[PDB]
RNA sequence: UUCAAAUGAGAACUUUGAAGACUGAAGUGGGGAAAGGUUCCACGUCAACAGCAGUUGGACGUGGGUUAGUCGAUCCUAAGAGAUGGGGAAGCUCCGUUUCAAAGGCCUGAUUUUAUGCAGGCCACCAUCGAAAGGGAAUCCGGUUAAGAUUCCGGAACCUGGAUAUGGAUUCUUCACGGUAACGUAACUGAAUGUGGAGACGUCGGCGCGAGCCCUGGGAGGAGUUAUCUUUUCUUCUUAACAGCUUAUCACCCCGGAAUUGGUUUAUCCGGAGAUGGGGUCUUAUGGCUGGAAGAGGCCAGCACCUUUGCUGGCUCCGGUGCGCUUGUGACGGCCCGUGAAAAUCCACAGGAAGGAAUAGUUUUCAUGCCAGGUCGUACUGAUAACCGCAGCAGGUCUCCAAGGUGAACAGCCUCUAGUUGAUAGAAUAAUGUAGAUAAGGGAAGUCGGCAAAAUAGAUCCGUAACUUCGGGAUAAGGAUUGGCUCUAAGGGUCGGGUACGAUCAACUUAGAACUGGUACGGACAAGGGGAAUCUGACUGUCUAAUUAAAACAUAGCAUUGCGAUGGUCAGAAAGUGAUGUUGACGCAAU
RNA sequence: AUGGUGAACUAUGCCUGAAUAGGGUGAAGCCAGAGGAAACUCUGGUGGAGGCUCGUAGCGGUUCUGACGUGCAAAUCGAUC
């Protein structure tokens, strides 16, 4: 239901006591008028609602994924 | 452009009921739908809303009045009578 | 094809008309259209200075 | 034959008053300590139409002498009373339209409304639209007051019996032709089930003293005795005269 | 009646069960005299009256 | 052309059976049932819808934080500000004028 | 209605394919309320039943099938019903419902023998039943079954009760700051008592806006047609509840101080009780973008193979229009001797009893977290066969959704989607019929009587008498015109212009002019006969279900009668009984 | 005669719900204009009134004294209304 846009707040989520499962989706999408680019949505499933963070930059994307808690059971795609 | 030689508001009844009744109705209709002066605030904005009830659009006072007109002759004389009678009681 | 030919004015003579002129397009609809157009031409003239508010105000009630 | 219409009325089945929309009964304040030694003030808070009634009601609210709360009352609005007006009630109240005072405290000529028949009965006399009673005399020993009711009747009641200064609102309601069947329809639709009215002379004998015959006609004097019996009393009951009234009426 | 009381459904169910032919093995009992179910009901020949 | 059906057993068009037509992600038309519209809370003194205050159906107010139910003035969510100017002004002058009446008739009780 | 195939002992009637039609979104479509009760669905299957038949069935036999914290019931109150202290009645029982009654239960404090006795102060509200259309806490989409689904599965929410910790906020000025103000907010203590709001409310009219539908351009796809013609015809291109931000007519605040009166609606209402102007505040209906959410669904292409049935790709985009249609909603306006429910329930405010920090307190109306949500209904029909009429009866029976053309139109007539193509059949076409049409000349001579039938009709223009309550009579009467095609003319929107015009996009309406045809053109459909008088009821309305619709009844209007409550009229066997009466002569009752 | 059972039809009241194509007419209110010495009188608009009117659905049941009259039917069917 919810959407998140503070990269810092997101890492805080991903470590909350109930947050067990999470997922990364990949969307091909077009940029401005010209070409396309690679969007990636980070979805943490907290107990009562599903938070989702859209990182629009393929760069920030990769590095963020490394920071992902090594016990979180991420679903890739 | 004058639309009617004499029925006025009463034209809505067509030919029915008889000219006399339509006359009587005409008089009290004109009375009840009329816009009246508000004693309290001075704008002519008192319109009726069910027999006896007279309310002011602006300012919002409501005054009990006549079935079809804000003040009734009987009411009015009674008012001054009471004026008069009360006058004796302090004097 | 037919709609086209109506856009072109065909099929609209007296022999092709069955509702009253008024049922086809209301007098009142026409009026409101018209009166809105005069009304908002005044407003723009006023708001430009092309007209002075005094002349406007007479024109309004004349309109 | 059959039980006639005016007898069936009394068992009030389909004949009870249509009541659902009514504001509540109209009533003076219960005659407490304030109103019979001093006065107590209220505000008319709303004047309001009451279905089936012709005169508007005044909703008037007072403080409670013995408990912290408002107590609200339903008055019948006298002409000229208005929202936000202060209404004064009690022995020692002052003589203006809208206030309620015991007939003992008002000079003869006073024009009042909703007056009590006995003190405390919270109002009975002259409540219909336009109506009032005039005080036409006092008898300070054995404190009675003598008034003239709207009917013409003069009557003497206790001087503690209360009434409200002025006339009831909605006057002249009856000056205006109903015009059509339909307006009577809605009139009685909010009152009781008395409309329309079949003439007994249009029924068959089973149904009415007037019923039957090969022409329509009453066949006997329609002035019926007081001592007649149920089933018999139709027409001019106890009529002491009859025929078009010539010449001025008005109680001499 | 498309949205029913338990009471009515209960009766309905007791009626469903009673709607079957005679259990043939009965026919073979000593002194048995019942040929056929003489109390069989059908929704389009006889109504339950509830 | 796609038509639609009620979704509760009630077939009648009552105030509690309002319907709104909607396109689903399946790409079909479907009815949705619609709760009655909330009305705005009104002022105790005048009667106007009072500004500042959320409008919900009554039980829906116990689901919503305290600040959807007030403005931060005296008689906040209850009376309509202008109605409270009036209250303050009227209070003051009357309490003042009460001081006035006392000292006036105090003089009447000493000079007569 | 027809051809063929398949199945079967058997085929006009079953199944499948083809063809010809129909219902024509006011449905022969898609669902429901009452009622039925298994009729639903599968398999088997024809003795009876389906007024021919039967391999088929709502039949017969045997089985399967109805899943809920959120949909209903349950709760609330309505007309009304109805216990109880009582009062009548021989009594079955009648009356009364807050009444002539000693009518009861909550909040916490008092206990640290202990479990709950008394200590305050309240509150005197005095049953209960009565709505599956009224009121009302909370759920949506996709998928799935032979037959259930807002109920299962997937995913995403929300409400109510109960538990509670962590963060945040608050406090040394203890119970927040900010804004002149309308008021802002992530929070920001609040008992008794009081008060306010919501729940909560007629009808019609135009206007404004939303939604879905309808019309339509570009593009990316699939289909159809192609002797000829058509950059063509048909079709797919979708986005739920919920959540973040945003968004409004109305209303309101600050500045200001108005005659040359201004502002202003289609509809004439507003201003020194402060307009117009400028600048702000608020409701969040509704819409926007994003989250949900492309992973779904929709449409294609390319390989795989008895199989479960897969696998892999793509594309699912950008716009236009309006007195359109339906529905919703707002700001207004008309109307009344009519002014158009109640209760449960939820919130707010006034109040300030009380409780509470600095060596550390207060806070669950802020966030996040944990647990639980019982009981009954849920299948299907809803009607020219599942209900009621003895029946599979041309009858009756409450309701929501509603496409294109023509046209004023939810009319008639043709059509798309969906659904039907069921109603014994074959061969002939005598009389007499029923139902549908036409007739030369005459034109009511027929007949009790123009009964029946015929005639008239749409729209635009022209023209319209007696009489009249001046509103009508009136479409009075009487006339002309009306197709096709091809042109001209008039009626609009949006923009930048120092402090006269230009440029652009999008709509049928109306009028006039040519041309043209076997003089036809409201070309089918649709659609008033008119006039002069007499009798009679004023009118609209009403009745003899099933031989009388009328001049009968009603009505408004007129007039008469009774009555001031210790009453008039009327109910009851009686009564501490009842109707009018939530009443009061501008009223109730009776003619 | 005595004691019982019915307002599922229907009559009337009450409570709570629902429903009703498209046209014709053009009442009050309101704007602008014209005449007149004056009193006052006219014209064009706007507006959208009515137990108003044409006419579906609805509700009704007038005529054919039509059909049927061992019926589809113990009251129906058709046209007209
Ligand atoms: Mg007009
Ligand atoms: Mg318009
Ligand atoms: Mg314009
Ligand atoms: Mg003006
Ligand atoms: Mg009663
Ligand atoms: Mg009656
Ligand atoms: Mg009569
Ligand atoms: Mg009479
Ligand atoms: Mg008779
Ligand atoms: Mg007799
Ligand atoms: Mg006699
Ligand atoms: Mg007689
Ligand atoms: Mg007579
Ligand atoms: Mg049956
Ligand atoms: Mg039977
Ligand atoms: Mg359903
Ligand atoms: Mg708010
Ligand atoms: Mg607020
Ligand atoms: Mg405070
Ligand atoms: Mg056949
Ligand atoms: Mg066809
Ligand atoms: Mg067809
Ligand atoms: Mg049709
Ligand atoms: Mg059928
Ligand atoms: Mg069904
Ligand atoms: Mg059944
Ligand atoms: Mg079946
Ligand atoms: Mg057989
Ligand atoms: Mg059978
Ligand atoms: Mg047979
Ligand atoms: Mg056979
Ligand atoms: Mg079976
Ligand atoms: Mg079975
Ligand atoms: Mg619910
Ligand atoms: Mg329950
Ligand atoms: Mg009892
Ligand atoms: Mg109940
Ligand atoms: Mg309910
Ligand atoms: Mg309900
Ligand atoms: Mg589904
Ligand atoms: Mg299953
Ligand atoms: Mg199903
Ligand atoms: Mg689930
Ligand atoms: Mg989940
Ligand atoms: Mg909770
Ligand atoms: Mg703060
Ligand atoms: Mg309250
Ligand atoms: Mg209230
Ligand atoms: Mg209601
Ligand atoms: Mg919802
Ligand atoms: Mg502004
Ligand atoms: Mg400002
Ligand atoms: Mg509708
Ligand atoms: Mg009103
Ligand atoms: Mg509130
Ligand atoms: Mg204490
Ligand atoms: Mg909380
Ligand atoms: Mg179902
Ligand atoms: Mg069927
Ligand atoms: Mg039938
Ligand atoms: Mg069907
Ligand atoms: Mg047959
Ligand atoms: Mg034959
Ligand atoms: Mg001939
Ligand atoms: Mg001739
Ligand atoms: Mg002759
Ligand atoms: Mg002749
Ligand atoms: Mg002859
Ligand atoms: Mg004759
Ligand atoms: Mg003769
Ligand atoms: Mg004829
Ligand atoms: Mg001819
Ligand atoms: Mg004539
Ligand atoms: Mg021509
Ligand atoms: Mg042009
Ligand atoms: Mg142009
Ligand atoms: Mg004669
Ligand atoms: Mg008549
Ligand atoms: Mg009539
Ligand atoms: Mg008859
Ligand atoms: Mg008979
Ligand atoms: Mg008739
Ligand atoms: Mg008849
Ligand atoms: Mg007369
Ligand atoms: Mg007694
Ligand atoms: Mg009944
Ligand atoms: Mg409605
Ligand atoms: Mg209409
Ligand atoms: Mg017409
Ligand atoms: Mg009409
Ligand atoms: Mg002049
Ligand atoms: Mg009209
Ligand atoms: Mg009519
Ligand atoms: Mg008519
Ligand atoms: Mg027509
Ligand atoms: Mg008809
Ligand atoms: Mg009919
Ligand atoms: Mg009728
Ligand atoms: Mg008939
Ligand atoms: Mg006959
Ligand atoms: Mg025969
Ligand atoms: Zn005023």
């Amino acid at each position: 239901a919810r959407e998140i846009t503070d990269i810092k707040q997101f890492l805080e989520l991903t470590r909350r006591a109930d947050v067990k499962t999470a997922t990364v989706k990949i969307n091909k999408k077009l940029n401005k008028a010209g070409k396309p680019f690679r969007q990636t949505k980070f979805k943490v499933r907290g107990s009562s609602s599903l938070y989702t963070l859209v990182i629009n930059d393929a760069g920030k994307a990769k590095k963020l994924i490394q920071s992902l808690p090594p016990t979180l059971k991420v679903n890739r795609l | 452009a004058k639309r009617t030689k004499k029925v006025g508001i009463t034209g809505k009844y067509g030919v029915r009921y008889g000219s006399s009744l339509r006359r009587q109705v005409k008089k009290l209709e004109i009375q009840q739908h009329a816009r009246y002066d508000c004693s309290f605030c001075g704008k002519k904005t008192v319109k009726r809303g069910a027999a006896g009830i007279w309310t002011c659009s602006c300012c919002k006072k409501t005054v009990a009045g006549g079935a079809y007109t804000v003040s009734t002759a009987a009411a009015a004389t009674v008012r001054s009578t009471i004026r008069r009678l009360r006058e004796m009681v302090e004097a | 094809a037919h709609a086209q030919s109506k856009r072109e004015g065909r099929h609209s003579g007296y022999g092709k008309r069955k509702g009253t002129r008024e049922a086809r397009l209301p007098s009142q609809v026409v009026w409101i259209r018209r009166l809105r157009v005069l009304r908002r031409l005044l407003a723009k003239y006023r708001d430009a200075g092309k007209i002075d508010k005094h002349l406007y105000h007479v024109l309004y009630k004349e309109s | 034959g059959r039980v006639i219409r005016n007898q069936r009325k009394g068992a009030g089945s389909i004949f009870t008053s249509h009541t659902r929309l009514r504001q509540g009964a109209a009533k003076l304040r219960t005659l407490d300590y304030a109103e019979r030694h001093g006065y107590i003030r209220g505000i008319v808070k709303q004047i309001v139409h009451d279905s089936g009634r012709g005169a508007p009601l005044a909703k008037v609210v007072f403080r409670d002498p013995y408990k912290y709360r408002l107590r609200e009352e339903i008055f019948i609005a006298n002409e000229g009373v208005h929202t936000g007006q202060f209404i004064y009630a009690g022995k020692k109240a002052s003589l203006n339209v809208g206030n309620v005072l015991p007939l003992g405290s008002v000079p003869e000529g006073t024009i009042v409304s909703n007056v009590e028949e006995k003190p405390g009965d919270r109002g009975a006399l002259a409540r219909a639209s336009g109506n009032y009673v005039i005080i036409i005399g006092h008898n300070p020993d054995e404190n009675k007051t003598r008034v003239r009711l709207p009917s013409g009747a003069k009557k003497v009641i206790s001087s503690d019996a209360r009434g409200v200064i002025g006339v009831i609102a909605g006057g002249g309601r009856v000056d205006k032709p109903l015009l059509k069947a339909g307006r009577a329809f809605h009139k009685y639709r909010l009152k009781r089930n008395s409309w329309p009215k079949t003439r007994g002379v249009a029924m068959n004998p089973v149904d009415h003293p007037h019923g039957g015959g090969n022409h329509q006609h009453i066949g006997k004097a329609s002035t019926i005795s007081r001592g007649a019996v149920s089933g018999q009393k139709a027409g001019l009951i106890a009529a002491r005269r009859t025929g078009l009234l010539r010449g001025s009426q008005k109680t001499q | 009646a498309a949205q029913k009381s338990f009471r009515i459904k209960q009766k309905m169910a007791k009626a469903k069960k009673q709607n079957r032919p005679l259990p043939q093995w009965i026919r073979l009992r000593t002194n048995n005299t019942i040929r056929y179910n003489a109390k069989r009901r059908n929704w389009r020949r006889t109504k339950m009256n509830i | 052309a796609q038509r639609v059906t009620f979704r509760r057993r009630n077939p009648y068009n009552t105030r509690s059976n309002k319907i709104k037509v909607v396109k689903t992600p399946g790409g079909i038309l479907r009815a949705q049932h619609v709760k009655k519209l909330a009305t705005r809370p009104k002022c105790g003194d005048c009667g106007s819808a009072l500004q500042g205050i959320s409008t919900l159906r009554p039980r829906q107010y116990a689901t919503v934080s305290k600040t959807h139910k007030t403005v931060s003035r005296a008689y906040g969510g209850s009376r309509c500000a202008n109605c409270v100017k009036e209250r303050i002004i009227r209070a003051f002058l009357i309490e003042e004028q009460k001081i006035v009446k006392k000292v006036v008739k105090e003089q009447t009780e000493a000079a007569k």
